[PDB]
């Protein structure tokens, strides 16, 4: 029928007179404001915390934590459902973290999807106007289709080794972020693929397939030691902290911004290929949304704890130097793919102007944020004695 | 005086700031866990605050063996100088050598009332965690409802003290 | 130069070869199962397209929300009753979808095949955004609703009250402690195929008869992604369907998952919805037979069989158990309102009518308890009564199960009346029912959760409250409430005259 | 009060059962369909169709027109609210036309503010990644702040353009295309001087005042004819048609495709500019989008007119010879800037390539479908005269 | 290395450098006006920004009418009166809107200075979107309402009807036909700020009064765009103030422009509030004498005096025409009810009270005419009766002002009984003021419109009906109808029964 069988509290006479006779004359509490006891970490509470804060059920025998009590269920031996064993870091508040970019679930969802409506329309324009002929057809097929290729199995490593994180986090803002993190990640890896499935339409022989890409990667010599380094980040560690510190204060850090930026977001233009540059911008914009909560996170929440400042920097900076060797020696590797590269591409110069930028950011990022002492120079040094 | 915070609680955090040695405290948190924790708890005097206590426990045990240890130590060396890597490839031995369920139970409820972190390291704990679980498990779901709970009741060992079911 | 682009499908097909081998390429958890890595996911989504189709219904909810529903003062013209179960619906959901963000995430550590991992995924994500949705609507009611209090505050006022332990064993340890699969079980195969998925529909449908346009307009953009979450957990029994370990333990972990389920939900979810609501929409027993036998112990459970999945052996048993007991469990509720972040009110005439004609011998026993305690004042703060006790003066002691933390009192229920306890190195332990006993026996380890009782023993009643803080912004006055109307609310002091101080029920066999 | 003072129809018990009371038991017709007498482009009508086709209340003397009788008040003298004679093309139907896009108001602003916030977020990104330091800084203070900037006037200029077809288009989708073919040309030159505004926030000394890119466009040499034509092309054309057609279909089809794509975006990057092909990627990519419409309006529906195809055609060809003459002028002095450049960045032959890349598109996608007859090295050979 | 960006005003700033100087740099159109070379904007928008903050507003739109509103079924229950009012309303203010994208495009053009150029763009925009809109209310009512007939096609069914030409006089041609100020003055300083924005609201009133949640979702989002439009219209009179013909003109075009605007709306509105709805809000009269003579006359156009704008010289007439110039026009409006794409209906006896209380004789003259009608049956199909006879059997011809298009007569109406009668080049005229005469007098060439009577002389009313397509989908039913009830719908062969000819009644005049 027009009107439906069903009859509606809000809208049916009979029965909204009934509810409005039931309504108080004003409501029993003047304080209509949710998660009005939670700390705001910035002028007034924000939507982002009064939805996120304290939706994790932890008790107070988990810094932090509200409840009481110990879980209902746990795993078969006695371990708990979420404990203080699942990672060396120790702090007086794990809700005191926050991302600075604020983002829950609907921010977050709408910024990438307008990131992937924008693309759309971008690689209809793109092949519309042709712009592929000023791509140099080596490049095109050895560059992108191979060592850009294979780079995402990179990231594809990096976000599964958000995984145990994901399950083990102590806290719904760190939980979110985290998830965040490798979320984007593996976008990337989607993206890094995408692009070779668009050359795939617009170039007739190009092939999509990641048989090649992959095999780089699995069998490869310019990535074999940055594929170790990720096994190793994602399979090896059981601790969620390590790996989220690791991963994104260490090696993407180290690694990962100069095989993006310090090479492809610098050199595919110099083939005429503007292409892959789109979708570097998308991995350094998010590289450098991920880097505010990393930093919010390890340095202004655990590495500065009112209580456990010291302890954490020790620990951080044992991992920082844990890892800091298989990223150097993931770095090495990767050095000998410039010999592939037509003469007069690139110089030594230049590959020492870059690297210092890639270390020097993360020196001013990251370790100097934990007093982790390095050597700019040698660091340098180690990676460069790569080289040809 | 309650719920989070009570003269219980008080006690022992003052019990805690008067350790100042690795070792002193890293014994005080093993003899803790098997004195209230699990179910093999040597009494139930503390069941309303051991989970708190424990943590602030592991708390003092954590910094100081950070300050006593060295980078390689702190993370293949437990606190009381074992190594890391040893124990659990031998606790995963014994589960898997282990004849039954009840056997296994102990060895893995023990692995952790000794070696929970800050004593061994928690790479290696969670590591022999999803091995010793995985054991324990197995052996357990086997035929999971053949005994009957009159039975059940006689091997868990526990005194029925009421019983009704019309 | 004809305009080009590339799909998720198209980027999709290459997924599955984005996961290689090498030596410690497995699950960090411990698991009997064997998941195959050859496994494939249902829908071929990438990051990117994921967003994008969640972007589209959060625009249409938030849009309803902030513009046409808040015109219409939809956040107050809905009955007081349903304004104080919306306060443990969502809230409670809340957590059981935040929980899943932990198991989905433990899931996808858990499978080895690319798509598997990608379909748990994208239920990581979902759960992050079902937690929000579920916060929003609590944040929606308490900014615009005829009483904040609890709303606003449930993160911390829930923790007062026994109902919520029961909560985080079924959405919150259920989903994430244990087997990788068994968590998979209560999650997915159980909790959201047999209750969540037709729960949130079933919900909508209450709170739409009770004035609630709120719930609808988020719930059912909820609903949508639910079968995103139903092609998860019947992937998960298909990747293993070959292990051989899954003919010896998959139809443990499913009975073990279907009771744990059922033992909170049957009573629970009954409870908010015949007593938390005015309008009803349809008998409780009605809606459980069909859920859980037909739906899902018929026809999902029966598309599993070719799988090695059988009907639990618990089935039978629960349909037992269940006619009453969401009747019995509320008067217990009703009788510990003070340990509440919500307002309870009492049956009226129709209502008694009502459950009488649905629930035939109901007025003799629920009926006649309910009108002796409003006789006797159990609404009005002067007259010094609160039902618990009459729990007492009439000897008839309240449980707490030491497995699903689900309150009982063996000697007043019309449903069941076992009782089981038993003592294990200095500790009491009480029972409901064989398939929890057996669990606890098997496991005494996986359940050490301390009752309401244990923690509250010696204190008395207002010391809890406050400490706790179960009060309203005026620092005096009560969260939760014996009746639903706008004057004579209790305050702290009306109850600290009572002098009420906890025990330990056990005790009593000592 | 809780409640409100306003009672609601909808809401309110007594009016709502005044409502219902006078209800009819179903739907006085069964056609839900607005617009449904519309003749469809595609398969089913369109919510794009429905909201726009005949809102324009043209009497059937305008072709295609449904309503009948003159305009209530016409100008002093006589002239027609809309008229025929205000536009030398003819058609059976000024209807027909159809955005192949389907751009109504909301999706059209929805896609521009997506871009507008990711433009935003990629920013951000860009000036805390410090991509910046790599940029030559030659290319950045003279030819992006000079000459792409003095661009931007250009761009204005066809915008500008627009305005007496905004007013004088005989029909709601034609009006509402070109409307937006113009409000993408304003957000361009927009674009092209948020870049400026950028640079002087991340570039110690860069002045994002307009005062330079400004005299060289009014004073230079350079960019002297381009001036000349854009003046002319807004200024001295009053039919809506022939500045629509001349300015997509010749004017911004060859000078600025030239300019965007064949030397910034083909440039930029050889310089380690990475900024502005990021821009320039949304000026091709709206480029494209208008395209669409343009070659719908007058090749689709005017040139292909069953009745009037030959006449429309000859007076798109008499257009595109009046204006291929400025046209190549503006090319020619454009050549000029290419002796601007660092020793060694492009050569003759380069340029040369790039021109008839434009030239060649030009011809397939605009020339040809009005059987122009145009001489690809002809026009080439003109322009390579203006090379210093 | 700081996270930066650049916002809208950053750009803007150097806005008004984007234009430069050449001989021919000047507007295509005539005008006695010359807009300062130097005029600023309010708001400091660029293209961005300004799609950014209406896809904004547009979210929680369509958010609200695709999701709650429409499961509430909102397009349904709304008085069936309502319903049809709105499809006037709406697309009727869909052709203003129309015409102010054109009529902006024309300021565009006309403003020389970027910023003022850019002010106008933005509207230009707006009312794109605004005739989006309005089509959208359309569009909704017919895909969910109780009567999709009219909503569905008034495009072409508008054009059978007299009421249409005289909004395309003061929404469609008086919006761009004239000089450009002109034109900005019947749009701008006089249509939004006299009517349009004060109407926005008041329509959203009526209709949220009438069950309509519809219209104000809509028209409240349109309502927000309005700030920009009205500082449009004032920087019009900014840009030329300093201009030594200003002082001259202005005041003469805004008195035209003023006389123009309210010649149709005053009788227009107050007809579509007070005779199409069911509940009312207030009573015309009061409506608008705070609207023409308080917030505008007083408030407004006191504000501007300082740039040598006065008061409206036929404001006095405008005020002594106004008060039952719609009950004129509704007698009309019913009276040639089958030449329109709505249904009207006989105002009931609760509405005639209302009238007679609001305004004292409305009974003595409207009420018994109508009542009269009723005992004709005008409303049953069998009747054969049509209230355009009962004009003819008591000699009260109808006419309509060649400049205005406002129909009526003279004889019968209680407002303005003024007739003037001319012969100029052998065509009749006729005139309903001393404004509009003096316009053709002096502008014979601007308003040579023909009117229904002489377009439609010598036709049978069926045949006309039936060419221009007023009829329902069953290709039978009339689309317009003498009664809003469900049943006992005229067809056109009804029309046809009475065989009802056309004829011009200027042509009695010898
Ligand atoms: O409205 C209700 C709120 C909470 C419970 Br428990 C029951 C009913
Ligand atoms: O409801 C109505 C529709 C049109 C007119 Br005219 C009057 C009233
Ligand atoms: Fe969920
Ligand atoms: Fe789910
Ligand atoms: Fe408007
Ligand atoms: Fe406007």
């Amino acid at each position: 029928s027009m009107l439906g069988e069903r009859r509606r509290g809000l809208t049916d006479p009979e029965m909204a007179a009934v509810i409005l006779k039931a309504l108080p004359e004003a409501p029993l509490d003047g304080n209509n404001k949710m998660g009005y006891f939670v700390t705001p970490r910035w002028k007034r509470l924000t939507e982002y915390e009064a939805l996120t804060v304290y939706a994790q059920p932890n008790a107070d025998w988990i810094a932090g934590g509200l409840d009481w009590g110990d879980w209902t269920q746990k795993f078969h031996g006695g371990r708990p459902s979420w404990g203080n064993e699942t990672t060396e870091l120790r702090t007086v508040d794990w809700f005191k973290h926050r991302d600075p970019l604020r983002r829950w679930h609907a921010p977050y969802v709408k910024d990438k999807a307008e990131e992937w409506r924008y693309t759309d329309r971008f690689l209809q324009g793109y092949s519309a106007d042709g712009q592929i002929r000023a791509m140099n057809p080596t490049w095109r097929d050895e560059f992108i289709n191979r060592y850009w290729g294979a780079f995402l199995f990179n990231e594809y490593g990096l976000f599964n080794a958000h995984s145990q994180g994901a399950r083990e986090a102590l806290s719904d803002v760190t939980r979110v972020s985290l998830a965040f993190w490798g979320f984007d990640k593996i976008d990337i890896a989607q993206m890094i693929q995408l692009e070779r499935g668009f050359l795939a339409k617009i170039v007739p022989g190009f092939d999509e397939s990641t048989a090649v890409p992959k095999a780089e990667w699995t069998n490869g010599e310019v990535y074999k030691s940055a594929r170790l380094a990720v096994e190793g980040l994602w399979q090896e560690v059981f601790d969620w902290n390590e790996s989220a510190f690791s991963v994104h204060a260490v090696y993407d850090a180290l690694f990962g911004q100069f095989v993006r930026r310090e090479f492809f977001q610098r050199l595919a233009p110099r083939f005429g290929d503007n292409l892959t540059p789109f979708f570097i911008n998308q991995a350094q914009t998010y590289f450098q949304i991920a880097k505010q909560g990393v930093q919010d996170l390890y340095y202004n929440c655990l590495g500065d704890d009112p209580e456990f400042s010291d302890y954490n920097r020790t620990v951080m900076r044992n991992w920082t130097g844990k890892w800091l060797e298989p990223t150097i020696a993931a770095l090495r590797d990767f050095m000998g793919l410039f010999a592939k590269l037509p003469a007069g591409t690139t110089d030594k110069e230049e590959i020492t102007a870059s690297l210092y930028r890639v270390v020097d950011d993360w020196i001013e990022d990251y370790a100097s944020r934990i007093d982790f002492k390095a050597d700019r120079d040698q660091i340098v040094k180690a990676v460069l004695a790569g080289l040809k | 005086l309650g719920i989070h915070s009570n003269d219980t609680r008080d006690a022992w955090v003052n019990k805690i700031a008067q350790l100042n040695t690795l070792e002193k405290a890293a014994e005080m948190l093993k003899q803790f866990r098997m004195d209230h924790t699990t179910p093999f708890r040597n009494s139930y005097e503390l069941d309303n605050d051991y989970l708190w206590i424990e943590a602030k426990l592991e708390e003092k045990v954590a910094v100081l063996k950070a300050r006593a240890f060295n980078e390689v130590d702190f993370r293949h060396k437990t606190a009381f100088g074992e190594d890391a890597k040893s124990v659990l490839d031998g606790t995963v031995a014994k589960m898997n050598a282990a004849k039954d369920k009840w056997e296994a139970e102990k060895i893995h409820i023990g692995f952790r009332q000794a070696y929970k972190p800050p004593i061994m390291p928690v790479n290696y704990f969670l590591d022999g965690e999803r091995q010793l679980g995985t054991r324990l498990m197995e052996l357990r779901n086997l035929n999971y409802y053949d005994t009957p709970l009159e039975e059940l009741r006689k091997q868990r060992g526990v005194r029925v003290v009421h019983l009704q079911s019309p | 130069r004809a305009p080009t682009s590339v799909n998720a499908q198209e980027v999709h097909r290459w997924l599955q070869s984005f996961n290689w081998d090498f030596k410690n390429n497995r699950t960090k958890y411990a698991t009997k199962y064997k998941m195959a890595n050859e496994t494939k996911e249902q829908f071929k989504l990438i990051a990117k397209e994921y967003a994008r189709m969640e972007a589209v219904k959060d625009e249409r909810q938030f849009g309803s929300l902030q513009d046409a529903l808040t015109r219409l003062n939809a956040g107050v013209r809905v009955h007081p009753k349903w304004n104080e179960t919306m306060k443990v619906v969502s809230n409670f959901l809340e957590v059981g979808e935040y929980n899943a963000i932990a198991a989905t995430g433990m899931l996808w550590d858990s499978a080895q095949a690319a798509e598997q991992k990608n379909g748990y995924l994208a239920q990581v994500l979902d759960e992050i955004r079902h937690t929000h949705q579920c916060a929003y609507v609590n944040y929606y009611f308490a900014k615009n609703g005829q009483d904040p209090a609890g709303h606003n505050d449930a993160r911390r006022t829930r923790t007062i009250g026994p109902l919520w332990k029961g909560m985080k064993r079924v959405f919150s340890d259920g989903f994430i402690s244990g087997d990788a699969v068994e968590c998979s079980l209560n999650l997915q195969l159980v909790g959201e195929a047999c209750f969540t998925n037709p729960l949130i529909v079933a919900v909508t449908e209450w709170a739409a008869a009770n004035g609630d346009e709120i719930t609808p307009t988020v719930f059912l953009s909820i609903e949508t992604d639910e079968l995103r979450h139903m092609a998860n957990g019947y992937q998960t029994v298909v990747s293993i369907a070959n292990d051989p370990a899954s003919a010896k333990y998959l139809n443990t972990d499913l009975n073990n998952a279907f009771w744990t389920q059922q033992k909170y939900f049957t009573p629970v979810l009954g409870m908010l919805f015949e007593y938390g609501s005015k309008f009803k929409v349809e008998p409780w027993v009605k809606t459980w037979d069909r859920w859980v036998y037909e739906d899902w112990g018929g026809i999902w459970i029966g598309r599993l069989g070719k799988y090695g999945v059988e009907s639990p052996r618990s089935l039978k048993d629960a349909k037992q158990d269940a006619y009453w007991a969401h009747h019995d469990l509320y008067l217990l509720a009703y009788a510990l309102w003070p340990t509440g972040f919500f307002r309870l009110a009492l049956p009226d005439q129709e209502e008694m009518e009502w459950f009488e004609a649905n629930y035939p011998g109901w007025y003799d026993h629920y009926g006649k308890i309910y009108e002796e305690w409003r006789a006797r004042g159990c609404e009005d703060p002067s007259s010094g009564f609160i039902p618990l006790m009459w729990f007492i003066e009439n000897n008839h002691p309240i449980y707490i199960d030491r497995v699903s933390q689900v309150p009982f009192c063996p000697s007043l229920a019309k449903g069941a009346s076992t009782l089981r306890v038993h003592e294990y190195n200095g500790e009491m332990h009480t029972f409901s029912d064989q398939w929890g006993e057996r669990m606890w026996l098997a496991e005494p380890e996986r359940y050490e959760c301390q009752n309401i009782f244990e923690q509250y023993e010696g204190r008395e009643l207002s010391e809890v409250i406050a400490e706790l803080h179960g009060l309203r912004s005026d620092g005096k006055t009560l969260i939760a409430q014996p009746h639903v109307r706008g004057d004579k609310l209790w305050t702290l002091d009306d109850i600290k005259r009572l002098n009420c101080v906890f025990k330990n029920p056990v005790k009593a066999f000592n």
